[PDB]
């Protein structure tokens, strides 16, 4: 989750947030290269005192100036497609979670076997326990097992929402009359904080998401205790 | 084209026997647009052309745009003046540096 | 674009008066309505 | 025919400096002060 | 001729520099803006229950 | 004498003048809304309370700055003042529809201001996505009034586009080709083409949304078999051509400004400029679903859309390198509009590369609906389009008014504006990377400091437009007219005087082909 | 020809050239294009 | 002695060629500066973290202070 | 004096180094002494002194290239005005912080942020590089 004076991304937990973070470093290096090229060329080419304001050969450098940005654009594009095709492969998941975003609260169904469902509302600011996080803590944290492929189906009852957790690299639209796939994994246990990204009314800032990732035996104990 | 037809065409254009002020202004206004410091016999032809149509001050700005057409490095203009000296004391034309037009 | 001399040239005091007028004419109503948001919230 | 020249092709008289200063500041200040009064209205309603 | 800029540019640099840094130091420090600085190495962690 | 000159006007200069006045007023409305938005986000807490009033302010800021400041001033004002002047036409082809388009604009503004005043308020974003903008979450007359505002603005821009295309194609001298026209005429042509090829799509979309709201049709709610992804398809099929409408006459303006104040008689690679503008216009219609990378499309569809986004990225690179190449070895005159143009070049380059970062669909899955997108689109809109507007205004204010601005106050205004908007929108990259999403009135504490920095930057930009008003007043506080203008042989609009008379080109231009 | 004392004259003075160059042409004897010098004369008597 | 003949043509062109060489070197240099400063240290930091990572002891030392709603 | 509205039609003397020989003389009409210099111009230039040269060059042209390329001092004034008005923005921000803004939420004092960043490294928030990787988990201090 976010810390003060943070510049870059949140640190990765899922594998895909590592590959997207490395690709972000790659494309930001490319952005720095092109921006420094443009800035150094304009600062060079304003400060001269020589002049040449007559007829110039119109087409003698255009082929280079069209092939080089194509080379850098495909240099961006091939890892983009390579990681683009690495989100919807064969998963063979473990658990299936169903998340419905009702009018300013999330709801979670674990009904693979022994149908379980609960609601996630925000702990209010005046009702916070000490040490807690403002605008991010929930009533019921969403408990998932460690390092396993978890199928996740996202929708909403009424309007558009967006189930998003940044540190796992998940952001998926919640559309009524739809059902959206997201596979979620992890590598470390702990608590991950996200919040809704689609505009959904007068309390749009006020639905958080807390994912609590635990070992599988403790997930089984939590599933037995919660039902 | 290459250097010799450019240079020969400009020195023959600036030694037109019936030249007036307008085409002299065209020549000395289009010559300073090139990525080029003008060759000293083009400047010799232009100074004699200014003398032929009986006009003084445009020759002094011809010398001035020779000086500031060079740019940063100042090994052009003393060399151009050191070649243009005999023209400069056969016509009576004065350098910009001695008239006080270079002291800002 | 070269220019005429100013037909009615402006003294520096009148430029200061004009910029003070623009600042006060912009920050009186917005400054007044942000001077009390809590009074609009049924104090 | 309509007036031709500098300062006459505009829909307001520029012939007085201070009158035009007052007109500019009330024009642009009304533009700046419209949404603040809108927000005041929405806060006064509910 | 001594124009406006030739001496008034030095005067306006001195005034603008000292005025801007003085009141920006004051609005950054003295008016109690909580900047929410990074807690690395500054605040000791306190035992929560 | 007044109502015949201005209210019943039938010549292009007066319509452009009223376009400039209306756009200046609407821009001041928009910057007031922006001051409100950065006022709530300055410190943690609820300055205004709920998120509904904040969303109303956000939607109003978006719609007022898009459809009422850049489009009228830029397209209408600069096109009506300059397009019959550069091509040598006496007037517009259909001046009555030009007048009707301008006079249709303030009804649309009044309908938007009424939309913000009804008891709900259209707090949905300028994307008016159902079912949030339905008659369930927004039961009231605010969304309908916003829809009719967009309808009136669309009819205005369609009429202007028809008038501009017929006056550019038809009212040339009979010996000139279309490839001998200035570059701003080309930008106005291509902008009008994309306007009348794009606006009926949103017209049909908001018509269907209005009939969903009030005629019990089920185009968009899934309870009757509808689908809101259809609305998103139609809206963005309009919406990215709308984006390139925002940016293209700015390209023409900066090409003219750099060519003038650089001392060049032509921009370098005029054919490359024309081809790149045609390519940007043609490829603006096939890249819309880069606004929809997290909605749940096919993986092959998003692969095509990020690829097509790279092919739309190349020819604007051709344009910016040709701007650099026409900067090469000229008599660089450091005018204020020169500083606005160079600021346009650098900051629009930065906004373009942030768009290229957003172009990849995977990093778009990470960075959808965050403030990284906000930093991207403000670095193109609020910096490139605004800097092109200010470059054109500073450059052609001697032509319009007849008086010359004080250059020292103008350069001070550029410096204040540059510092203010750069410190406004650079921490938003870090806010987007850290993960604080869009449309929020309150944020967690970890996003505090950048937000604080961003808020105070807005005030510096506010001071900029304040002294901008002083600039205009100072011109009319001075009443200094013009000797004459340099390089008036190549620029046709400068050769009739400053300001030009009411009747220009009564005796038309004389150009031959044989 | 013209009906007034002066007229805007635009020159394409070499072919396949982008920018026209424009200049006023007055009465009296012939003026000329500022870069190519093709001679232009004005006979203002038409209607 | 007297002055020699210096180069009179192609001045801005030769300035452009030496400084386009300088432009490519400085742009690749600042890109490599960002790369070797940020991207490679991040990659080796992730490699160091996950090469000898135990999840059971990590979870046990999170749950010894009572953060999870499932492990008490 | 004031001239008719066709001041745009006729060419005007414009001074720039891109146009070294302008088409219009700087001073159009001349006095009788200036006609004496103009009559002297048809003879040789050898009997021309310094002062006739300087004042006829000031008849035909207005500023030399040394005068027009001189370094004026407007950038100091421009950035000084910029820092004036940016200081006035600081005053406006001071006024808003004093009057417009209310209190901060209670999650910003020393004890709440102390327990919050104790918990934040307790659950190991981004412990690879960002925040909990800057804390030493053995000596119970920050990394030095
Ligand atoms: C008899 C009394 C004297 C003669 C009349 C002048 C004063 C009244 C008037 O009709 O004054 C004339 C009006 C002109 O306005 C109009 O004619 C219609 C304007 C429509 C604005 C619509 C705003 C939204 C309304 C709906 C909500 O002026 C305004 O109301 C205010 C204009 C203030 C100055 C603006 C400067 C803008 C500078 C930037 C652009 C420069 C362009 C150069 C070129
Ligand atoms: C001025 C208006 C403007 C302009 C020009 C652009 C231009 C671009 N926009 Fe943007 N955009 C918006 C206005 C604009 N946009 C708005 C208002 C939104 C918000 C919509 C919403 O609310 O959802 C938006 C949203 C938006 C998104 C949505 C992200 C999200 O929310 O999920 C994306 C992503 O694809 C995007 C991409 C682009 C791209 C790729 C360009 C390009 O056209 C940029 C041009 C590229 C350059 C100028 C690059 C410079 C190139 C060179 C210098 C050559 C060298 C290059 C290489 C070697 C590679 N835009
Ligand atoms: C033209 C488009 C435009 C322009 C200029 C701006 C300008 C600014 N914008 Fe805006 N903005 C948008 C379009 C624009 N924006 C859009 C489309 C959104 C998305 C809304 C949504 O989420 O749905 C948005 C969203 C948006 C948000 C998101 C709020 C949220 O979602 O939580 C914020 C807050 O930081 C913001 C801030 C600003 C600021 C601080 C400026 C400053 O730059 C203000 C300064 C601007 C000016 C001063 C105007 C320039 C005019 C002149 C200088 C005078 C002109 C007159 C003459 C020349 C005569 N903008
Ligand atoms: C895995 C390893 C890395 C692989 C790298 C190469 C992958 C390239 C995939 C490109 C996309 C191919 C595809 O199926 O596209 C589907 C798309 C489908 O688009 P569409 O027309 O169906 O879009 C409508 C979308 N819906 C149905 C949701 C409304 O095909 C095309 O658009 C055209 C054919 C493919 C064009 C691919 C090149 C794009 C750039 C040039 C455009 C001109
Ligand atoms: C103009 C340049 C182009 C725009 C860049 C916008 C993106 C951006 O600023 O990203 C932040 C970038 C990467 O952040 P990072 O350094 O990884 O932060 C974690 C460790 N410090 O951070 C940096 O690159 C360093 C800080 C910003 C420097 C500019
Ligand atoms: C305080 C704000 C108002 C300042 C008024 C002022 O000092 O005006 C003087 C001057 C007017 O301009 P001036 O330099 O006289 O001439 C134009 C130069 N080409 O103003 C300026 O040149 C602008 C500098 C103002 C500094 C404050
Ligand atoms: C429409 C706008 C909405 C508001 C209505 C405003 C109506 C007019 C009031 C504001 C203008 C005004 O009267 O300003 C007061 C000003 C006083 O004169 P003052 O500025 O002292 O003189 C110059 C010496 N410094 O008065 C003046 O400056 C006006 C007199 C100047 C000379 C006028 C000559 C007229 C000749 C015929
Ligand atoms: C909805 C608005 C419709 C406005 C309309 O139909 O205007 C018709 C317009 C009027 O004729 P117009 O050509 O403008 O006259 C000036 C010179 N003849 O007629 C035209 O401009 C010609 C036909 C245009 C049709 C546009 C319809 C929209
Ligand atoms: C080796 C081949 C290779 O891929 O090298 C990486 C890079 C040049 O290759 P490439 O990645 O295409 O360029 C950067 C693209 N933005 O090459 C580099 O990044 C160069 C790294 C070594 C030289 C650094 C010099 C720094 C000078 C200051
Ligand atoms: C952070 C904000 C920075 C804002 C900077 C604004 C600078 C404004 C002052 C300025 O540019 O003054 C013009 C001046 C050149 O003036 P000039 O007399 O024409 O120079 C010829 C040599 N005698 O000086 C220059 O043009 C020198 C370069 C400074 C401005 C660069 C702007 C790039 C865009
Ligand atoms: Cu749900 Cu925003
Ligand atoms: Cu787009
Ligand atoms: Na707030
Ligand atoms: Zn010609």
């Amino acid at each position: 989750m976010a810390y003060p004076f943070q510049l870059g991304l949140q640190d990765a937990t899922s594998p895909i947030m590592e590959e997207l973070m490395n690709f972000h470093d790659h494309t930001l290096m490319i952005v720095f290269l092109i921006s420094s090229l443009v800035l150094y060329i304009i600062s060079l080419m304003l400060t001269t005192k020589l002049t040449h304001t007559s007829t110039m050969d119109a087409q003698e450098v255009e082929t280079i100036w069209t092939i080089l940005p194509a080379v850098i654009l495909i240099m961006i594009a091939l890892p983009s497609l390579r990681i683009l095709y690495m989100m919807d492969e064969i998963n063979n998941p473990v658990l299936t979670v169903k998340t419905m975003g009702h009018q300013w609260y999330w709801s979670y169904e674990y009904t693979d076997y022994e149908d379980l469902c609960f609601d996630s509302y925000m702990i209010p600011t005046n009702d916070l326990k000490p040490g807690e996080l403002r605008l991010l803590e929930v009533d019921n944290r969403v408990v998932l097992p460690m390092e396993l492929p978890i199928r996740m189906l996202i929708s909403s009852e009424d309007v558009l929402h967006s189930w998003a957790v940044p540190s796992l690299g998940l952001k998926t639209d919640a559309i009524p009359g739809r059902l959206n796939q997201a596979t979620v994994t992890s590598n470390r246990p702990g608590l991950f904080y996200g919040q809704c990204s689609e505009i959904c009314g007068s309390n749009h800032s006020f639905m958080p998401i807390v994912l609590e990732m635990v070992p599988l035996k403790y997930f089984e104990n939590w599933s037995a205790s919660m039902i | 084209e290459t250097d010799e037809e450019f240079d020969a065409r400009w020195v023959t254009y600036f030694n037109k026997p019936d030249i007036d002020a307008w085409e002299l202004r065209k020549g000395m206004n289009t010559l300073v647009g090139y990525d080029l410091v003008p060759e000293p016999k083009i400047i010799d032809a232009a100074l004699r052309a200014c003398r032929r149509l009986n006009d003084f001050a445009s020759a002094v700005r011809i010398l001035e745009v020779v000086k500031d057409k060079a740019g940063p490095h100042k090994e052009i203009y003393p060399y151009v003046i050191q070649e243009l000296r005999p023209t400069l004391n056969e016509l009576g034309i004065s350098t910009p540096e001695e008239l006080g037009l270079d002291k800002v | 674009v070269s220019a005429k001399p100013a037909k009615t040239p402006t003294s520096a005091v009148e430029q200061a008066v004009g910029i003070s007028a623009i600042v006060v004419g912009f920050m009186v109503p917005a400054g007044w309505v942000l001077a009390h948001l809590e009074s609009y919230k049924k104090s | 025919h309509y007036e031709e020249g500098p300062g006459k092709n505009l829909p307001f008289s520029v012939e007085n400096k201070w009158r035009l200063l007052a007109m500019m500041t009330v024009y642009f200040g009304s533009g700046f002060a419209a949404p603040f009064f809108i927000v005041r209205h929405q806060l006064l309603k509910k | 001729a001594p124009s406006f800029h030739d001496k008034y540019g030095n005067a306006i640099l001195a005034g603008g520099a000292i005025f801007c840094v003085s009141t920006w130091t004051y609005t950054a420090t003295q008016i109690g803006i909580e900047w929410n600085m990074s807690p690395v190495g500054r605040v000791t962690p306190k035992e929560w229950r | 004498m007044f109502i015949n000159r201005w209210l019943f006007s039938t010549n292009h200069k007066d319509i452009g003048t009223l376009y400039l006045l209306f756009g200046a007023w609407a821009g001041m409305v928009g910057t007031a809304l922006s001051i409100l938005i950065r006022a709530e986000l300055g410190q943690p807490g609820a300055l205004l309370g709920d998120d509904q009033i904040y969303n109303v302010i956000v939607t109003a800021h978006a719609f007022v700055m898009i459809f009422f400041m850049v489009m009228p001033m830029m397209i209408g004002g600069f096109g009506n003042w300059l397009v019959p002047l550069m091509i040598g036409a006496p007037d517009m082809a259909f001046p009555r529809m030009n007048n009707m388009s301008f006079w249709l604009l303030p009804p649309s503004f009044l309908l938007l201001l009424a939309s913000s005043m009804v008891e709900a308020g259209a707090g949905t974003g300028w994307t008016v996505y159902p079912p949030l903008a339905g008659n369930l979450a927004h039961a009231g007359a605010s969304v309908d009034l916003t829809i009719f505002s967009l309808h009136l603005a669309g009819v205005s821009s369609i009429l202007g586009a028809i008038n501009f295309i017929t006056t550019i194609i038809n009212m040339k001298p009979p010996a000139m080709t279309q490839y001998q026209t200035p570059l701003f005429v080309w930008s106005v042509l291509i902008t009008a083409v994309l306007l009348l090829l794009s606006l009926p799509v949103l017209a049909a979309g908001i018509t269907m949304l209005l009939t969903d709201r009030n005629l019990n049709t089920t185009f968009f709610d899934p309870a009757g078999g509808g689908d809101p992804i259809l609305y998103q398809h139609l809206f963005w099929f309009f919406g990215h051509p709308e984006v390139y409408i925002l940016i293209l006459p700015g390209f023409g303006i900066i090409s003219h400004v750099v060519t003038y104040y650089s001392g060049k008689k032509e921009p370098f690679g005029y054919m490359g400029m024309v081809w790149a503008m045609m390519s940007i216009g043609f490829l603006g219609f096939i890249v819309w679903a880069h606004h929809m990378f997290t909605v749940g499309l096919d993986v092959d569809t998003r692969a095509y859309f990020t690829s097509a986004t790279m092919i739309i990225a190349i020819p604007t690179g051709v344009k910016v390198f040709s701007w650099l190449a026409t900067l090469h070895g000229g008599n660089i005159k450091w005018s204020p509009a020169m500083l606005w143009a160079l600021g346009f070049i650098f900051l629009f380059t930065v906004g373009g590369l942030t768009g290229i970062v957003l172009s990849n669909s995977s990093l778009d899955i990470v960075l959808h609906d965050t403030y990284y997108v906000v930093a991207h689109f403000h670095y193109v809109l609020s910096m490139g389009a605004v800097f092109a507007i200010m470059a054109g205004f500073v450059h052609w204010f001697p032509l319009f008014s007849g008086f010359t601005l004080d250059d020292t106050w103008a350069k001070a205004h550029f410096a204040i504006m540059f510092v203010g908007v750069n410190m406004t929108f650079f921490p938003q990259h870090f806010l987007g990377l850290s993960g604080m999403p869009r449309r929020y009135s309150d944020y967690p504490d970890a996003y505090t400091t950048w937000n604080t920095v961003s808020s105070m930057g807005s005030f510096i930009s506010l001071t900029a437009v304040l002294i901008m008003i002083f600039m205009i007043w100072e011109a009319f506080a001075s009443k200094r007219e013009v000797m004459s203008v340099s390089y008036a042989s190549t620029n046709l609009e400068w050769l009739h005087g400053c300001p030009p008379p009411y009747h220009t080109f009564e005796e038309p231009t004389y150009v031959k082909v044989k | 020809p013209s009906i007034s004392n002066k007229r805007i004259v635009g020159c394409i003075c070499e072919e396949d050239n982008c920018t026209v160059i424009w200049f006023w042409l007055h009465k009296g004897e012939s003026q000329r294009c500022p870069n190519c010098g093709t001679h232009y004369k004005l006979v203002p008597h038409q209607m | 002695a007297l002055l020699p003949k210096p180069q009179m043509r192609g001045l801005l062109a030769k300035r452009l060629r030496v400084h386009i060489a300088g432009a490519f070197i400085v742009a690749l240099g600042v890109a490599a500066a960002y790369k070797f400063g940020v991207a490679e240290p991040r990659k080796k930091a992730y490699a160091e973290f996950y090469r000898n990572y135990d999840s059971m002891k990590d979870f046990e030392e999170m749950r010894k202070a009572g953060i999870f709603q499932s492990a008490k | 004096s004031v001239v008719k509205s066709e001041d745009y039609a006729f060419p005007t003397y414009a001074d720039r180094r891109d146009y070294p020989l302008p088409d219009v003389a700087h001073v159009t009409m001349l006095s009788a002494s200036q006609k004496a210099l103009k009559e002297k111009e048809k003879a040789d230039w050898s009997s021309l002194s310094r002062d006739e040269k300087v004042q006829l060059y000031r008849i035909q042209f207005n500023e030399s290239f040394a005068e027009m390329n001189r370094g004026t001092n407007e950038w100091k004034t421009v950035v000084g005005m910029a820092m004036f008005f940016i200081g006035f923005t600081a005053l406006v921000l001071i006024w808003e912080k004093s009057y417009v803004y209310g209190p901060i939420p209670h999650t910003f004092d020393r004890d709440w942020v102390a327990m919050q960043t104790k918990r934040m490294l307790d659950m190991k928030a981004n412990p690879i590089q960002g925040f909990s990787a800057k804390w030493d988990y053995d000596k119970n201090e920050w990394k030095k």
